[PDB]
């Protein structure tokens, strides 16, 4: 979908994230909803 | 329908899931797949 | 929550690698 400040990249149900961690030494698989958070250039507002 | 920001015409119709007595009329759909590797999934025997 | 700077103007150099079938690069 589309972001509140106009731009691309929102998901807007259960998204499949992997993340590499600790230094590349596991990787992780996150099946999570993806909530956009109301913070100054941090998803929210109209300027991101 | 009003999903994401994008139009969607839908239609629900409802139906009734069991019987008067209480019984639950259940439709079990079972896929097996037969591959050329080793066949784990087994009845037990 | 964090200041960042977006510039993919800088992000542009190629040095591309394509898929070499002869060594089966991508082959599953
Ligand atoms: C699938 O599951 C059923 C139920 O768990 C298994 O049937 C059970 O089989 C055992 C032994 O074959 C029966 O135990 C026997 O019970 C009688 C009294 O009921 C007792 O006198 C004997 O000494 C023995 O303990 C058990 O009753 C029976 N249960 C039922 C509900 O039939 C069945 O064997 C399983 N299939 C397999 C493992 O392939
Ligand atoms: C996707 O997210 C919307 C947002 O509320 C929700 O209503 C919908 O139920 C979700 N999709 C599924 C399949 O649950
Ligand atoms: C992404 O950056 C490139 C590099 O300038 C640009 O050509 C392209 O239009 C940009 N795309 C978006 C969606 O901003
Ligand atoms: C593919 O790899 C082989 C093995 O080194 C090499 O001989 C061949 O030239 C390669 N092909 C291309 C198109 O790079």
């Amino acid at each position: 979908g589309k972001f509140p400040s106009n731009k691309t990249g929102r998901y807007f149900n259960h998204t499949l994230v992997i993340l590499p961690e600790k230094c590349g030494t596991q990787i992780t698989a996150l099946y999570c909803v993806l909530q956009p958070k109301n913070q100054t250039n941090c998803t929210g507002h109209t300027t991101y | 329908y009003n999903f994401n920001g994008r139009i969607f015409y839908i239609g629900r119709k409802s139906y009734t899931p069991r019987t008067s007595e209480g019984s639950i009329q259940m439709v079990y759909v079972i896929t097996a797949n037969y591959a050329e590797g080793p066949n784990n999934v087994c009845p037990l025997k | 929550c964090i200041v960042v700077d977006m510039q993919p103007s800088y992000f542009q150099r190629d040095w591309p690698r394509p898929i070499n079938m002869s060594a089966a690069d991508g082959i599953i």
